[PDB]
């Protein structure tokens, strides 16, 4: 575990994140480093749900109890892609191949376990 | 002066040190031997100390080529990744070649693991243990050297995407160990596939040796480097035979019933037991899974566990 | 004062404010002719230059002492891996080993001509400082107790004091020869100062020589500090020479001594001094080759050391048999890759082709001192061919009812020609010189017949065999079957006789034993040396015994072959 570095991600859900990340970071700069090239669909706030997407993909959490990754469900992931994605794809940007929502588990799964609201 | 002239003190030593990475190299290898056999009627019975010894594995069997290849491959592996690794500064790691640029869209960087290091020292090691001149001793240096050099091929060149927001047009590559698991299975394979080697019968007359021998051996040294080289055929597994360190089959696990078993693993307790005249007993106890698990709303995660029957026989 | 410090790959020196080589191991100097000379321990050498020339390259493993004697004008060093000192003249001429008994791994050697005394180190289980004579007298351990790893010997010869380090113990200590203060591997001096090198701090520490206060420091990031010396004119007093204007009549080499007049007259390695005590034989009389698989030897056994000059011949890659006529200085031996003989002096020089065609398994070959002809087998051919000792005139003197034969002797003042045979019945058998009356002298419980000697003195014939791993004795004709010693018996076994011992090959052809013909007694003489093949004892002055052979070559156009009944002349 390591403590959240990243100021987007402070206060997302958890204070522990993990490296290297879901997409091979280093260290929580190298992570922050990227998702900050989402500010503007943050500031937006195209969907509540991107920011803990989107940190819960960067900086995935690190539990003390739980010490297997715990990714965003893909209802989560969904939500996110179907309140953004419009206005970038609008404006030309994809949803990020590796934040696809069919690649993470679903909720309702015990095997398949994430992080979501009930 | 870790890395000196290496003629008079200090320098020519630096081999006690790390004799400990290497023989848990050895250990990941024997260890791996053992997954890729572990449902067969030779299940890896080596200990790290017998590769030393020799005891256990005189038997110029098909299966010693393997050992001994997937032994060298282990400690190169290890050393090579503590050399490549910060323990011993990184040794400033693969740093030829990169940089440059590879290919359209990509560049080399990274920190290359230093594999002709964790080679050298594996040479170094591995092959002053390999004592004597005979065939055999020759066979054994062509199947360690065929697992060290099993271990460089695999190497690949991993990657990772620091283009704009992530997207892979732009990305810096570097040298990676392969997964131990695929050098494991090429080991089995080559345990599978290992060969006898030139069983002559008439062997040049050789009661006296001055001049006989120091000739043979050369001949029979054509074997692929990546290839392991073996002798003897290898025995029958099945019958347990106390001067060759070979426990027989009675009493070894197999596989019975299994939702995802492999073929050889659902036919293992048939082979192993079955074929060998023994009896499959069972075992009364079931394990456990983790189920039931209930993630919290937000940060945390709590997950309770389940309770499952295993399944087994026991050539008893 | 400056310092003079073997750095690796370079050689510098600092004051008060050469390069291209691989692991420089020692220096020193004659200040007086401005020379410099220093020791490579991975080229295994010794070079000289002046204010680059090869001193000593004929033979190093690791030679760490290197000290220059401007008295007697000579070089002493040691061989830390070898485990040896030698000595030479200061050009390299004249070359000497004084010492290779008792030394484990001799790193660091010193010279004291005023005294005449030379010093060295051993760094093995037992490390030491002893000191001998310059002439290599009286070896005598001084130093034994609490010291490892010692390094920096150093001679005040301003105070008659020896001074040392111990890298291992950080100290400096102080001695002279026996009473020691203790004050790192090599160490030097220069006039108050007493300057060190840390085996652990790459500096150049330095304190006052006389009490120690003042641990300055001279010259920091010296990563390697093999050595330490002071270049310097006062660093060597002058003293007349007691060998005076010429050697003091000594025809070779004039060392100097603790004793006597201060003097010794000695002589190159082998070569023995006559009953004068000032003239030299001429060179080593003997000469015991022995032919290995790449290389060709020789062992002279006149003196008890037993050493293995190394031909410089080129291009030897399987050869097994060797010997040497005496009559005209000619050595012959047999190439198993080459698949030719070759001839040749003790020196090597003069080197020339005897014979080069239809050799397969040229497994015997036979010099006739008398007649002046030469004899060969090949167990490839299955036959035994003559020539002349020139190598013309070659014939096929023996074919028929001859299955790989190997060892092939002669015996020309009887006329008798003895050989083994291996193949579908193996067998020792004698013939007449001519290959006329070929009969068979031993029959029976052999196998592999590897060897034949013949004791010309005492008509007696020797062999060995492979399959029956027996030495066995008997008389030339009136059989006195006898098997003098039971072991293993190498393929190809380097096997000679002489005098009352007999020289052998043990099973792996790594070592030459002997065992004395007439008594029991075995001494291993050679060790270590794997690959030995074949061997010949011979003296090469002694010509013993003539026939009419001897003369005008008994009148034959080719080939003289003597009988018992008379002689038969031969045609290639």
């Amino acid at each position: 575990c390591q403590e959240i570095t990243v100021p987007l991600c402070k206060g997302i859900g958890y204070n522990y994140t993990y490296m290297p990340n879901q997409f091979n970071h280093d260290t929580q700069d190298e992570a922050g480093l990227e998702v900050h090239q989402f500010w503007p669909l943050v500031e937006i706030q195209c969907s509540p749900d991107l920011k803990f997407f989107l940190c819960s993909m960067y900086t995935p959490i690190c539990l003390e109890d739980y010490k297997k990754p715990l990714p965003p469900c893909r209802s989560v992931c969904e939500r996110a892609k179907a309140g953004c994605a419009p206005l970038m794809r609008q404006y030309g940007f994809a949803w990020p191949d590796r934040m696809r929502c069919d690649r993470l588990p679903e909720q309702g799964n015990p095997d398949t376990l994430c992080m979501d609201a009930a | 002066a870790w890395s000196v002239n290496n003629f008079l003190m200090t320098g020519p030593k630096a081999y006690l040190t790390y004799s400990a990475s290497v023989a848990v190299g050895a250990q990941n290898g024997i260890e791996e031997c053992k997954y890729q056999f572990a449902w067969e009627r030779w299940n890896c019975p080596e200990s790290t100390l017998q590769l030393a010894t020799h005891n256990g594995l005189r038997s110029a069997t098909r299966e010693t080529s393997f050992v001994h290849a997937i032994s060298s491959a282990g400690v190169m592996y290890t050393l090579t990744r503590n050399c490549s690794m910060g323990d011993f500064d990184n040794c400033g790691c693969d740093d030829s070649r990169n940089g440059r640029i590879g290919g359209r869209g990509w560049v080399w960087g990274g920190c290359s693991d230093n594999a002709e290091f964790g080679e050298r020292i594996s040479k170094l090691f591995v092959d002053g243990l390999e004592t004597g001149q005979d065939a055999r001793a020759l066979m054994n240096l062509h199947n360690n050297e065929a697992g060290r050099l099993a271990v460089k091929e695999t190497m690949k060149r991993t990657c990772k995407c620091h283009g704009i927001s992530g997207s892979c047009s732009i990305q810096t590559c570097w040298l990676q160990l392969a997964e131990f698991r695929d050098i494991g299975n090429h080991l089995k394979i080559k345990h599978d596939q290992a060969l006898k080697l030139e069983m002559d019968k008439r062997k040049m007359p050789s009661t006296n040796s001055v001049n006989s021998r120091r000739a043979i051996a050369d001949a029979f040294s054509s074997v692929a480097g990546s290839e392991l080289i073996f002798l003897e055929d290898s025995p029958d597994y099945c019958l347990k035979n106390i001067s060759l360190g070979l426990q027989g089959t009675e009493g070894r696990e197999c596989l019975q019933s299994g939702k995802n078993l492999s073929q050889w693993e659902r036919r293992s307790c048939k082979r192993l037991c079955t074929d060998c005249g023994l009896r499959v007993e069972e075992k009364k106890t079931e394990i456990i899974s983790s189920c039931n698990c209930k993630f919290h709303w937000c940060c945390t995660v709590k997950c309770e566990q389940c309770k499952q029957v295993v399944i087994k026989h026991f050539c008893a | 004062p400056l310092l003079l410090y073997a750095n690796r790959r370079d050689l510098r020196l600092v004051d008060a404010t050469v390069g291209g080589l691989e692991d420089a191991a020692a220096v020193d100097f004659v200040f007086s002719h401005g020379l410099i000379y220093w020791s490579d321990v991975s080229e295994e050498a010794i070079k000289r230059t002046e204010f680059v020339q090869n001193v000593v390259v004929s033979g190093l493993l690791s030679p760490d002492g290197l000290a220059c004697d401007w008295l007697g004008e000579k070089l002493y060093w040691t061989d830390s891996e070898t485990n040896r000192i030698e000595v030479s003249n200061l050009d390299g001429s004249l070359r000497k080993v004084l010492f290779w008994q008792e030394l484990d791994q001799p790193r660091a050697i010193a010279l004291d001509p005023s005294s005449g005394f030379m010093y060295w180190t051993d760094w093995g289980e037992v490390p030491k400082i002893e000191r001998a004579g310059m002439d290599g007298s009286s070896r005598f351990i001084i130093i034994n107790s609490e010291i490892y790893w010692p390094n920096g010997l150093t001679l005040d010869y301003e105070e008659q004091k020896l001074y040392w380090a111990d890298a291992k113990l950080n100290f400096i200590h102080k001695s002279n020869l026996d009473g020691t203060n203790r004050q790192p591997f090599a160490l030097t001096l220069f006039e108050d100062i007493l300057y060190w090198t840390d085996w652990s701090t790459h500096s150049i520490l330095a304190c006052n020589k006389y009490t120690g206060e003042g641990l300055r420091e001279i010259h920091s990031d010296i990563f390697s500090p093999m050595d330490i010396h002071a270049f310097s004119q006062q660093r060597q007093p002058n003293a007349t020479n007691p060998c005076g204007i010429d050697n003091g009549g000594c025809s070779h080499l004039c060392l100097m001594s603790p004793v006597k007049p201060f003097y010794q007259c000695a002589c190159p390695t082998g070569v023995k001094l006559l009953e004068n005590g000032k003239t030299c034989k001429d060179g080593a009389t003997e000469l015991l080759l022995l032919a290995r698989r790449t290389d060709l030897r020789r062992i002279s056994l006149d003196t008890p050391d037993f050493t293995d000059i190394v031909l410089q011949l080129e291009d030897i890659r399987h050869a097994i048999a060797i010997d040497y006529d005496p009559v005209e200085g000619y050595i012959y031996w047999t190439d198993d890759e080459v698949r030719a003989i070759r001839r040749s002096f003790i020196d090597g020089s003069g080197s020339q082709f005897v014979v080069t065609a239809q050799i397969a398994h040229p497994d015997g070959i036979a010099v006739d001192w008398v007649a002046r002809n030469l004899y060969w087998t090949d167990t490839g051919t299955d036959r035994i061919e003559v020539t002349r000792l020139n190598g013309t005139m070659r014939k096929i003197l023996i074919s028929e009812d001859l299955e790989e034969p190997r060892a092939i002797v002669l015996d020309p003042m009887v006329g008798y020609m003895y050989w083994t045979d291996w193949g579908e019945i193996p067998k020792i058998e004698r013939a007449a010189l001519d290959g006329s009356d070929r009969v068979v002298l031993v029959n029976t419980s052999l196998g592999w017949p590897n060897g034949l000697a013949l004791d010309y003195d005492e008509g007696k014939i020797y062999w060995g065999d492979a399959k029956t791993d027996k030495i066995e004795v008997m008389n030339t004709d009136g059989t006195g079957r006898r098997v003098l010693v039971e072991d293993k018996i190498p393929h190809i076994f380097g096997f000679t006789l002489l005098g009352d011992y007999v020289y052998w090959t043990d099973w792996q052809r790594r070592s030459i034993e002997r065992v004395h013909k007439r008594s029991a007694e075995r001494e291993v003489i050679i060790d270590q040396l794997p690959d030995l093949m074949g061997l010949k004892a011979t003296n090469v002055h002694r010509v013993i015994g003539s026939n009419p052979c001897a003369e005008e070559n008994g009148g034959c156009s080719h080939l003289c072959l003597y009988r018992p009944q008379g002689l038969r002349c031969a045609c290639p």
